[PDB]
């Protein structure tokens, strides 16, 4: 699926786990030594570069265990404590995405 | 983004004072302004936490009551007020900024340089020097210690100087102490050669500017 | 309302060499949600605003070198600077920004260590201007001693005075890593002029047994 969409909040990963996805699409390929991406933190690439002909956005397609963070969009406060963080966790064969506990307000 | 603050303070006991506190970026946008103070000597200690886009201020326990914190939006500024000033208030309030887009509590970004406020009851007063003239046992060839008293001033701060700028290898200039009337005091030494003397000259100039007051002095042993 | 509690208050060490702090809170501070430590310190060198170093107990701070380096999590944090270099002379706080109010520590004075040095002594008759005001002053002046301790005490005609001595202390000189000591006693015109003799002694660890310097009144 894709992460939850929360009221003026933009989501923000660090670190792809390996086997995200972005020529059919790219591809995070890493080993022992290192982590990079082809067809153009260890077991973690990093963004890709920026490559001319951008689509304004970014579509990402997760594999398990993938870690995000969430930020109140300009012009908004975080009323709970800590940035806020979801992960996909495997349950009885099925895929889904932790719910974040957080509200921005102004 | 930068935070500017107001000038130093010299008030008298049972006063009131306001410190200004002022953003040169846009404004407080989902930011909170706490306030730290450090009385000399001390270490660091809270005062309470104000959030401009909410319009809520939060105090700790110590310090309920005794101050108040305001800010406005038009100018983007903040303000801390003082009532009923003791004269153990003596102390520096620095700015801190934490931003509040990922999280509530955080982190101290960006600090400011901090308001001066002393608290006593006392007249401006110009500085008193007076020679501490060099022994003339000395070290008796090893060196020769020699400075210039500063007491009965108020406020500090005051600028020892030895002939203009010449003379910087061995001057020592003490923190000044408060003494038992309300008046500051401190003494500067400069340690010199003993065959220095009779032959090359001292002159500790000192600066006194809240009063506006330039004092100089020659040092030259009894004999 | 979790306390900090650093230790040791000050600290003492070679330079380019290991140093350690510690800190204590009552209360636990790793958050379960984020596994993440809610722990700060900061550097304030004298006479200026302090400055963040570490967040979240670990991430070191973007421009701050590599040497400092937090660690440690629950309630048994600490940091520790390798290679101590003459910059890094300053007091570090702990902060505890899990949960409104904020508590800062007592603070440690990190402070370069080196051999001991014996400290010099001088004493200073008073001024015969301050004669005139009616009050007397003597001065007894400590040169350039390590460590930081040293004990004295002003004695008049073989008589111990108290109460009536202050003191001021330099902060350490960088180029030399030194320290400097003056007293000074209030006398009035009366008190002074009938007594004859004024001594100064002085205990230090350096100092292998007490140095007086006395002088004799006109």
């Amino acid at each position: 699926d894709d992460p939850p969409e929360i009221p003026h909040a933009t989501f923000k990963a660090m670190a792809y786990k390996e086997g995200t996805m972005l020529s059919l699409y790219m591809l995070c390929t890493g080993n022992s030594s290192h982590s990079s991406w082809d067809n153009q933190l260890p077991g973690h690439c990093r963004e890709p570069p920026p490559w001319e002909n951008e689509a304004t956005e970014r579509i990402y397609h997760f594999v398990v265990g993938q870690m995000v963070y969430y930020q109140c969009v300009q012009g908004y406060r975080a009323l709970h404590r800590g940035p806020a963080e979801s992960v996909c966790k495997m349950t009885h064969g099925k895929t889904r995405w932790t719910q974040p506990q957080l509200i921005c307000t102004g | 983004v930068q935070l500017v603050q107001s000038g130093a303070e010299v008030k008298k006991p049972g006063s009131s004072v306001k410190v200004s506190c002022k953003a040169s970026g846009g404004t407080f946008s989902s930011d909170a302004i706490n306030w730290v103070r450090q009385a000399p000597g001390q270490g660091l200690e809270w005062m309470g936490r104000i959030i401009p886009i909410f319009g809520v201020a939060d105090y700790a326990q110590k310090f309920q009551g005794r101050v108040t914190l305001t800010a406005d939006k038009s100018t983007s500024t903040a303000y801390m007020d003082l009532s009923s000033l003791r004269s153990e208030d003596t102390a520096v309030f620095y700015c801190a900024r934490e931003r509040g887009d990922y999280s509530n509590f955080w982190y101290f970004d960006l600090w400011g340089r901090g308001t001066l406020v002393t608290v006593s009851s006392a007249s401006t007063k110009g500085p008193s020097v007076f020679p501490l003239a060099p022994s003339s046992k000395s070290t008796s060839g090893g060196t020769a210690a020699l400075g210039c008293l500063v007491k009965d001033y108020f406020p500090e701060p005051v600028t020892v100087s030895w002939n203009s700028g010449a003379l910087t290898s061995g001057v020592h200039t003490f923190p000044a102490v408060l003494q038992s009337s309300g008046l500051y005091s401190l003494s500067s030494v400069v340690t010199v050669p003993s065959s220095s003397l009779g032959t090359q000259t001292y002159i500790c100039n000192v600066n006194h500017k809240p009063s506006n007051t330039k004092v100089d002095k020659k040092v030259e042993p009894k004999s | 309302d979790i306390q900090m509690t650093q230790s040791p208050d000050s600290l003492a060490v070679s330079l380019g060499e290991r140093a350690t702090i510690n800190c204590k809170s009552s209360q636990s501070v790793l958050y379960s949600s984020n596994n993440k430590n809610y722990l700060a310190w900061y550097q304030q060198k004298p006479g200026q605003p302090p400055k963040l170093l570490i967040y979240w107990a670990s991430t070191r701070e973007s421009g701050v070198p590599d040497r400092f380096s937090g660690s440690g999590s629950g309630t048994d944090f600490t940091l520790t600077i390798s290679s101590l270099q003459a910059e890094d002379v300053a007091v570090y706080y702990c902060q505890q920004y899990y949960s409104t109010p904020y508590t800062f520590g007592q603070g440690t004075k990190v402070e370069i260590k080196r051999t001991v040095a014996a400290p010099s002594v001088f004493i200073f008759p008073p001024s015969d201007e301050q004669l005139k005001s009616g009050t007397a002053s003597v001065v007894c002046l400590l040169n350039n001693f390590y460590p930081r301790e040293a004990k004295v005490q002003w004695k008049v005609d073989n008589a111990l005075q108290s109460g009536n001595s202050q003191e001021s202390v330099t902060e350490q000189d960088s180029k030399d890593s030194t320290y400097s000591l003056s007293s000074t006693l209030t006398l009035s015109k009366a008190d002074y002029e009938k007594h004859k003799v004024y001594a100064c002694e002085v205990t230090h660890q350096g100092l292998s047994s007490p140095v007086t310097k006395s002088f004799n009144r006109g």
